[PDB]
């Protein structure tokens, strides 16, 4: 099946680089348009690049000299090289192939993206705080930290129904989340209800036990 | 460059109706222009190629029309699974551009929230800070509004708010809100008062809790 | 789609002179491998199926007359009809006979021309049967008359009046090439009962003078 | 479904260095087309002659031979007389039965053209069949494209490679469009890739055209 | 060859309706069967086309949400499917037959005209009007939906004879005929306006009386 694997997002400094890859499987790796397109922050498409089954680079005029989109033949790898970054250029990445063949502008086949952050914030882990008070709501607020993103587990997925987490907000240059879970109440104290939370960009996992007042 | 846009910005259609978006391009692009749609916490995915051409997969209830300038995508039938935004490109010359989205919200029964309230945990006072954060779930429609009172008197500095988007299985909205204050701040009040005005009902949903315990 | 472009949308003629229709097509109708261009002419008559005249642009089916010609090729075409006559007005359209979807043009309307003919007019009082129901129609018609810009007028005990009145054009006549009209001023039974004499005058651009029917209500 | 062409596996016209005028030809005004004819003859297994003036149709296998020998069948596709043998003209494939398959207008199917990925242009191709073989829009395709694109010139070709590919609902095959390496062209060895008679439905063919420049 | 269709058929908003087209004189299977639908006074539009032998059909993607066509091999007979109507569907509806192969559509029907509404089904009120010519008339009123056939001694002399279009006025049409003839004919002969109204399955015999 058509794989791709999108990797190398990260958090960037203004004016520093990146190299973004594309491990494919599934398909004849030379045969297609394989493009880059990504999703601002305020949830614009745009196109950023493409490279013909042939060879040939295409780019649109606001990135030209400092971005560059290439294959490794031998291991089926796309990759964006990305040089002096802006603020603008902070976005999810996508991987994008062609339906059929040989034609670089239509988005058949999509990677899960990866995102790029370009910034001069500084890493920050989060502080992970427990909220206890037939169903009862706990919840957990991870407050505090930068870049994106964090995820959020309860009980490790064990709760899946009834679990919301919101967009986090950022204020100040860091962000702040919060998580909600549903159980039921003749359950909780006495079975335990921990949130996990990991945020890769510090390293951090930590496991929150929601203890009572 | 080919300027695309999209109309309207947000529609609101009941399950099982046929409706329909559309799409005006700056230039002619003969009938280079595919449609796309991306639900929340996914990539985006091809419904349509060259305006009208169906792409084996997709419900055929998605079709496309038009030529030149002004594109239609029309989805009949539409399923409360169809939430998310819906994207034109032009494929037709460089660079390729994508309109802005048009956002599809599905309408439902109404329903009240789901309010809780969370004092700040012991573990956030001790370094200083404190945070009062009350969760409205699982409602609908989406105007919402709410009221932070300490000790009876709203307090509007220093609420932070979020919504998820449209849930994709039942329609309904959740939003969070986060009282922050300093721990100074917190501890010189009793009462923290989560007031939410909703649709449902004629008469706020109230949550509070008063510090003494 | 092919788009048939025709035009024009209407010509007026006298019975004898030459016409000429043109048919664009915007995607070629031309084939190669068995070569003729496959464009369908068509002629309908009011209230009646579109009867085929000519196929592969320049055949003419069985029966139709050789009046009737059809030339050029592509995305350029021509329909010809040497010495125009009363049976030939209809909408004549074309039709991309070549692929999926077949489309047809507007259409041309074919609209003789002939001398000035004033109307022959006869008024109606409303008949007893529909008194007896509680309406009331009084009935003008203006018959075999040339051209079609005529303007009735309706008088009530000598006084003008425009409210309730509505005509009917009919198709011109494929037979003697004229035109005729009806009018027909609707009233209660009471307001007609009312008055008593109804005129109707038809005005033309052949009499400065107007051609005049009247009736008493309790004429006999 | 046939996978896609492999680096390198594409033919070049730059290490063509025979003429390209001996492509160009099997695909300019001249082609054999024939409808509503039957076999009168058979030279080797795998064929069948028609009389058309003589037509050798050879196709890969026996079971096809056999299979419309006996049948009223139209007959289209590219043909030559080099190297040919009826112990006149040659070809391949390119059979398909007449009664039953035929449309009263024409199917129009849009052919997609692009050059070094990007959009070179679109036309259309036509067809009066129900079922018509990828032979038949393969020449209509490549037609157009030499009397309008200069896909193939008298000395050379301006694109590099080539190839079509055809997809029908979920399944496609391609056919490479240049000349194999080397300073001659033989026409009988290259339009044998039309012996399978491969067919499809024109309502749902969908045709793309890529080519690359040099 | 002839083919057989109907006057017209009267259909509620929302409803489905099924139009038909019986054929005689070729063998059903040798020929295509298309459909064309016109509007009032507009141009004409092009359904989609069958063939009777194994039922390939050929639609215009503008009515593929809309048409459906099917055959009956049994009694020869091509149908056209319509369904979930609305104003818009409102026209007349062809059916009409291919010349072979590459060949245009050579015979037609009369044509099935399509009303979409949901007004009732009313038959007319109709009126005798009476005064070297002698023009008579024959007013024809209050009726619901289209069409109306108006015939003069049953279908006897149709010179000299005029019948107006009709007009509608609140769910209502109304029209008129007039008949010349020479004076030394009225009254000493018997003048007679036939009115049939298929809506209603009704015929009235209204004589002229002096």
């Amino acid at each position: 099946e058509v794989n791709l694997i999108e990797s190398g997002g990260d958090l960037v400094k203004p004016g520093g680089s990146l190299k973004l890859s594309c491990a494919t499987s599934g398909f004849t790796f030379s045969a297609y348009g394989l493009s880059w397109v990504r999703q601002t922050p305020e949830r614009r498409l745009e196109w950023v690049a493409s490279i013909s089954g042939g060879g040939s680079v295409y780019y649109p005029d606001s990135v030209k000299g400092r971005f560059t989109i290439s294959r490794d033949t031998a291991g089926d790898i796309l990759f964006l090289q990305m040089n002096s970054l802006r603020s603008e250029d902070s976005a999810i990445y996508y991987c994008v192939r062609d339906l059929y063949g040989d034609y670089v502008g239509r988005y058949a086949y999509w990677g899960q993206g990866t995102l790029v952050i370009v910034s001069a914030a500084k890493t920050t882990p989060p502080s992970v705080y427990p909220l206890a008070p037939s169903m009862v709501t706990l919840g957990c607020l991870v407050k505090g930290y930068f870049p994106e993103p964090v995820t959020v587990t309860w009980n490790s997925g064990s709760l899946s129904s009834g679990v919301h987490t919101f967009p986090a907000v950022l204020q100040s240059d860091l962000y702040t989340l919060s998580s909600s879970v549903t159980v039921p109440s003749s359950t909780w104290p006495s079975e335990t209800v921990t949130c996990n939370v990991a945020h890769p960009a510090s390293s951090t996992k930590v496991d929150k036990k929601i203890v009572p007042r | 460059d080919i300027v695309m846009t999209q109309s309207p910005a947000t529609l609101s259609v009941t399950p099982g109706d046929r409706v329909s978006l559309s799409c005006r391009a700056s230039q002619s692009i003969g009938d280079y222009l595919h449609w796309y749609q991306q639900k929340s916490h996914e990539s985006p995915r091809l419904l349509i190629n060259y305006a009208s051409q169906s792409i084996s997969g997709i419900p055929s209830r998605f079709s496309g029309s038009g030529s030149g300038s002004d594109f239609t995508l029309i989805i009949n039938s539409v399923e409360p699974e169809d939430v998310g935004v819906y994207y034109c490109q032009n494929g037709h010359s460089f660079p390729y551009t994508f309109g802005g989205g048009t956002k599809l919200e599905i309408r439902r029964a109404d329903a009240a929230p789901t309010v809780s309230i969370f004092p700040p945990s012991s573990e956030q006072l001790t370094s200083g800070g404190a945070s009062v954060v009350c969760f409205l779930n699982n409602f609908y429609p989406k105007d919402i509004n709410v009221k932070w009172k300490i000790d009876g008197s709203e307090r509007q500095n220093g609420v932070l708010n979020s919504w998820t988007d449209q849930d994709s299985k039942d329609s309904t909205y959740s939003m969070s809100s986060t009282l922050t204050l300093t721990k100074d701040e917190y501890e010189r009040h009793n009462s923290y008062t989560c007031e939410a005005t909703h649709k449902t009902s004629t008469s706020p949903i109230v949550k509070s809790f008063n510090r003494n315990e | 789609d092919i788009v048939m472009t025709q035009s024009p949308s209407s010509l007026t003629v006298t019975a004898g002179e030459k016409v000429t229709m043109t048919c664009k097509s915007s995607q070629s109708l031309f084939n190669s491998g068995n070569q003729k261009n496959f464009l369908t002419w068509y002629q309908q008559i009011p209230g009646q199926p579109p009867k085929l005249l000519i196929y592969w642009a320049s055949t003419r089916d069985s029966g139709v007359p050789d009046r009737f010609t059809g030339s050029g090729s592509g995305t350029d075409f021509t329909l010809t009809i040497s010495s125009v006559q009363a049976e030939d007005l209809a909408v004549y359209y074309c039709q991309n006979d070549y692929t999926y979807p077949l489309t047809f043009g507007v259409g041309t309307k074919l609209e003789l021309k002939r001398a000035d003919a004033a109307p022959t007019v006869s008024i109606f009082p409303p008949s007893s049967e529909q008194l007896t129901s509680g309406g009331a129609s009084v009935v003008c018609f203006l018959n075999n008359f040339y051209p079609k810009d005529i303007n009735v007028k309706w008088k009530i005990d000598g006084s003008e009046r425009q409210d309730g009145v509505l005509d009917s054009w009919t198709d011109q006549d494929s037979k003697d090439s004229t035109y005729s009209m009806s009018s027909t001023l609707t009233l209660t039974k009471d307001e007609y009962e009312r008055h008593n004499s109804y005129t109707c005058e038809a005005t033309h651009k052949t009499s400065t003078s107007p051609i005049v029917k009247s009736f008493n209500r309790n004429e006999c | 479904s046939q996978p896609d062409p492999k680096p390198d596996e594409l033919h070049k016209s730059s290490k063509f260095t025979g003429l390209m005028e001996n492509m160009k030809v099997l695909y300019d005004d001249n082609h054999v087309s024939a409808i509503n004819v039957k076999s009168i003859d058979q030279f080797l297994y795998f064929d069948l002659i028609y009389s058309i003036d003589n037509v050798r149709v050879e196709f890969k296998n026996k079971d096809l031979a056999d299979k419309y020998k006996d049948k009223y069948v139209d007959v289209f596709g590219a043909n030559y007389y080099y190297q040919c043998y009826f112990s006149k003209t040659c070809m391949y494939g390119g059979v398909t039965e007449h009664n039953g398959n035929q449309l009263d207008k024409y199917r129009s199917i849009t052919v997609r053209v692009f050059e070094d990925g990007k959009n070179l242009l679109s036309f259309d191709v036509q067809t009066n069949k129900k079922k018509v073989t990828a032979q038949e829009l393969d020449y209509l395709t490549r037609h157009y494209l030499v009397k309008n694109k200069k896909l193939y010139e008298f000395n050379n070709s301006p694109y590099e490679t080539g190839y079509i590919k055809f997809i029908e609902n979920e399944n496609s095959f391609w056919y490479d469009m240049m000349p194999a390496p080397g300073d001659k062209f033989d026409q009988s060895k290259y339009l044998m890739m039309y012996n399978d008679n491969k067919m499809v439905d024109s309502k749902d063919v969908k045709i793309e055209v890529y080519l690359t420049t040099k | 060859v002839q083919l057989q269709q109907s006057g017209a058929e009267l259909v509620k908003p929302g409803a489905s309706v099924k139009l038909s087209c019986k054929a005689s004189g070729y063998t059903f299977t040798s020929h295509w069967m298309h459909w064309v639908k016109q509007r009032p006074g507009q141009g004409l539009e092009w359904i989609g086309e069958i063939d009777p032998s194994d039922s390939y059909i050929n639609y215009n993607q503008i009515f593929e949400g809309k048409a459906t066509l099917t055959v009956d091999k049994s009694s020869t007979t091509a149908y056209l499917q319509l369904s979930s109507l609305t104003s818009e569907d409102s026209a007349v509806y062809y059916c009409a037959r291919t010349a072979g192969l590459l060949a245009p559509m050579d015979y037609w029907g009369q044509g099935t005209s399509v009303t979409v509404s949901s007004a009732k089904t009313t038959p007319p009120s109709v009126y005798p009007l009476a005064p070297s010519m002698v023009t008579l008339g024959c007013l024809v009123k209050g009726y619901f939906p289209e069409p109306v056939t108006v015939t003069w001694n049953s279908g006897s002399l149709s010179s000299g004879v005029h019948t107006f279009p009709a007009v509608l006025q609140s769910d209502l049409y109304t029209l008129s005929s007039s008949v010349t003839v020479p004076s030394s004919t009225w009254p000493s002969e018997t003048v007679t306006c036939n009115v049939a109204h298929p809506a209603s399955s009704t015929k009235v015999d209204k004589k002229i009386v002096p």
